[PDB]
């Protein structure tokens, strides 16, 4: 048998169909948003799209599995992907920058724990400092941070989202915003559609009858109106942090936002070129490979 | 092959976020090989990653392409990153055989590396 590189790949991810996925190992409520999303659309696709199809216009379930094989896709993609993880230092290399470290340090004051270790950088006419890591023995990456759960510094870090069962960086920003909108436009679909659905049954049969016939309708509205009042907000609040080129991470630490409002040095000045370079932009690929084959 | 001691072209932050290496030259690397192909070394490998994460036409159109296809496209096609990655492996690979190895010095890829550093690694 062949040693492929991760299973002794450290960190606390997981690997299934046989290594070509990267999840984390907390994958509890990726299961509920995976069953939520297949019931609720399996339930509109069974009770009310045959109505709407056979007594409406037919393009009504067409345009409604365009939009959840468009989810679906995109909420694979975000999970199953690699967010964008760095390699742990080699041990020469992590004892070579520790030795320019301690070389830099000087004498400490003793009984005085030594001051962090900050480099600092010229990013765009901006005084940048980055921060050591003790765990990955490396110095991070701008943008780049430490997910405490995963442990595994991610580049271009933004949370750990749970409801899709990985982390969020940089290789899967853009699939998880695009599975964030388009699960914001089904549900919306989904909600005006069943309400159209009722409204016109109810006309000709009458609303205890339609609500005896099957309450899915009343279940499909009850989880379409709260992953509204949830999703709706959240992508409201992400296409204004990928509009001004921020993480989340950053936005929680006030850095931008907050008493100084300088200038994200990642910015442009404008909102279409931001846009443009987080969604349609070119993305690296999995740095550190895990089909690859170890000695 | 015994090893002397390493040194490592750290990352370069200045024009942006992008992949691009800094050109200093190292101290250790004196009286081993002339400046001038190491600039140049470094110099075509700014290059390429440059033309790597250029935005502009091609990249926002490949990825709109993309976005046609709900991302589906990437399970079977190799997307512009990788299609030039290719391309600096090759030439790491040739330019190391051609005149690296003679003077006794290695060039790795920094794909290996995590796009970090270069592990230039002296011999003796
Ligand atoms: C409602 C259902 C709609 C289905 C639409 C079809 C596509 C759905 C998503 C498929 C999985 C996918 O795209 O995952 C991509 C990532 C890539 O990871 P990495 O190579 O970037 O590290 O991980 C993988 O490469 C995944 C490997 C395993 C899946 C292989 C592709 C399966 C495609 C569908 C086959 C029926
Ligand atoms: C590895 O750990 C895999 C476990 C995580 C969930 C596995 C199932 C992923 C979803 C696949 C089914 C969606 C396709 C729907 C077909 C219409
Ligand atoms: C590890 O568990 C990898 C799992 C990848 C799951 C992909 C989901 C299957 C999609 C089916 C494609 C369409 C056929 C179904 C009827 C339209
Ligand atoms: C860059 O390559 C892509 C730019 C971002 C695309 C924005 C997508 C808008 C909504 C997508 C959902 C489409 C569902 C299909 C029916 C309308
Ligand atoms: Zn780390
Ligand atoms: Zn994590």
């Amino acid at each position: 048998k062949v040693t492929r590189k991760w299973e002794k790949l450290p960190g606390r991810n997981t690997f299934c169909c046989d290594g070509r996925v990267m999840m984390a190992r907390q994958k509890g409520i990726f299961y509920l948003t995976l069953f939520l999303i297949l019931g609720t659309c399996t339930l509109f696709f069974a009770f009310e799209c045959r109505y709407l199809a056979v007594q409406l216009s037919p393009a009504i379930p067409v345009f409604a599995a365009m939009l959840f094989l468009f989810s679906m896709a995109t909420l694979l993609r975000t999970s199953f992907s690699d967010p964008g993880v760095i390699p742990r230092a080699l041990p020469d290399e992590a004892a070579f920058i520790e030795m320019e470290i301690e070389a830099t340090n000087g004498a400490v004051p003793q009984g005085q724990r030594p001051p962090p270790r900050i480099k600092n950088f010229q990013i765009n006419n901006q005084i940048v400092k980055l921060k050591y890591c003790y765990t990955c023995k490396i110095f991070r990456p701008p943008r780049a941070s430490h997910c405490s759960i995963c442990d595994n510094c991610v580049e271009r870090f933004d949370h750990h989202c749970p409801w899709v069962g990985n982390c969020v960086g940089k290789r899967n920003y853009r699939y998880f915003y695009l599975f964030i909108l388009s699960l914001s436009l089904l549900t919306i679909y989904v909600f005006a559609f069943n309400i159209v659905y009722v409204a016109l049954k109810s006309l000709k049969i009458g609303f205890l009858e339609t609500l005896k016939e099957t309450p899915g309708t009343v279940l499909e509205v009850l989880i379409c109106f709260f992953t509204l009042w949830s999703v709706v907000g959240l992508t409201g609040f992400h296409t204004f942090l990928v509009a001004l080129n921020q993480t989340t991470n950053e936005d929680i630490k006030g850095s931008w936002t907050g008493k100084n409002r300088v200038q994200n040095p990642y910015s442009h000045g404008n909102i279409v070129k931001n846009c443009c370079e987080v969604l349609c932009g070119p993305l690296p690929p999995s740095v550190l490979d895990r089909r690859g084959i170890l000695p | 092959a015994p090893v002397s001691g390493k040194v490592f072209i750290q990352r370069d932050y200045s024009s942006g976020t992008r992949c691009q290496f800094q050109t200093k030259f190292p101290a250790e690397l004196e009286n081993r090989i002339d400046r001038q192909q190491f600039e140049e070394t470094v110099r075509t490998l700014n290059n390429l990653y440059a033309e790597a994460e250029k935005l502009g036409g091609q990249s926002y159109l490949e990825g709109c392409l993309a976005c046609l296809t709900a991302y589906t496209i990437f399970l079977c096609m190799e997307t512009h990153y990788e299609k030039v990655l290719k391309k600096v492996s090759k030439y790491i690979q040739e330019q190391n055989e051609k005149i690296y190895a003679p003077q006794g010095l290695l060039l790795t890829d920094p794909i290996e590396r995590g796009l970090r550093v270069i592990e230039i690694t002296i011999y003796e």
